[PDB]
């Protein structure tokens, strides 16, 4: 995928989106992972089906800089898309 | 009529067989949906056909339609070798299918 | 991986007979046996094609499948045995096996 | 009258019923049952859902208390048997 944008943000949550491509590029699922940019504990993650281009990340510590990575099913597509964002 | 159902199931056979390789590890959405829809449709029509048709004839004619369509679409869409041997094998397959439908 | 392929074909015949017993995917168990005897065949074939030439592996797989459907059909459901039907079935089976042995 | 058999209401409630049936022997089990339930006076329609064949029980919810209903359990086709139906007042 491409264009990992934080569409919206409350102090405790980020609404993100990406460009799913078109037709012959839509995969069956994307995998979103989010964690404190430079943490020590397990990162967080979930997965959305391929038809959706957005995803909601919730339950974040307010004022902390998190990094979000949206992953493709395999590596044979368009490389991981990652961004940083402080709540 | 059950024979019409059988031929249509044999068609969906090749459609999902080729969309399965166009889909990667069941990862591309459009080809994966095409494969799943084709599998469900094909197996359903095959069952409805075997209800009134013998299993030994229905299975092999379904397999023959599938492999014949696979070779048709491979020679046409993949620039596969159109061997004279493959032509006569297609003749054997089609004659078998039609002769099986004739003796019903 | 030879006998795993033999088993991958036996299970093809298995789900054939079960599908005939399911009466349009309505009788539970023949429908369930039909479903479970298929991914067995494909996974065993993936493990056999992991070792064996995709060509010969697929050819032997589908050959056992078709011929065993024929034979077990003329038994479990008393399917016919005409000198004509065996001729056209031989034509069809050799056609399929040959078309598969070439690619 | 092979399948299903012995359609009975296990538990009840002003708004909900728990029904079950006798699936039969293992050569009589079907891939799915369909359950139809409606106001026995015929307000107008009948509600319907489907249940996997490996389940002998179903739970019908959202009923009106005090009203009499009819609940019927069907086989996939008519070859197995006739659909068994009952009556119950909430
Ligand atoms: C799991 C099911 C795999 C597809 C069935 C194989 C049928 N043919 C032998 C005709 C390809
Ligand atoms: C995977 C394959 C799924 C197949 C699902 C089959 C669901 C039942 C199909 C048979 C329905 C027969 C209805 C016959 N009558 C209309 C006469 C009742």
């Amino acid at each position: 995928p491409t264009k990992l944008e934080v569409v919206a943000a409350t102090p405790t949550s980020l609404l993100i989106s990406w460009d799913a491509g078109h037709w012959w590029e839509w995969v069956t699922y994307y995998r979103i992972t989010y964690g404190e940019t430079g943490g020590n504990s397990p990162v967080q993650e979930f997965t959305v089906p391929g038809y959706s281009s957005t995803a909601t990340i919730s339950g974040l510590k307010p004022g902390v800089d998190y990094t979000i990575t949206v992953y493709a099913p395999t590596s044979d597509y368009g490389s991981p898309i990652s961004i940083n964002y402080r709540t | 009529m059950a024979w019409l159902i059988l031929i249509i199931a044999g068609i969906f056979e090749v459609v999902w067989a080729i969309a399965l390789k166009y889909s990667n590890g069941f990862t591309r959405l459009i080809p994966s949906m095409i494969t799943l829809i084709g599998m469900l449709i094909s197996f359903y029509l095959l069952s409805q056909a075997t209800k009134t048709l013998p299993i030994g004839t229905a299975y092999t004619i379904w397999t023959g339609i599938g492999a014949l369509g696979a070779v048709i679409c491979g020679i046409i869409f993949f620039k596969e070798p159109l061997t004279a041997l493959r032509i006569v094998f297609m003749i054997l397959l089609l004659t078998g299918i039609i002769g099986l439908k004739a003796t019903s």
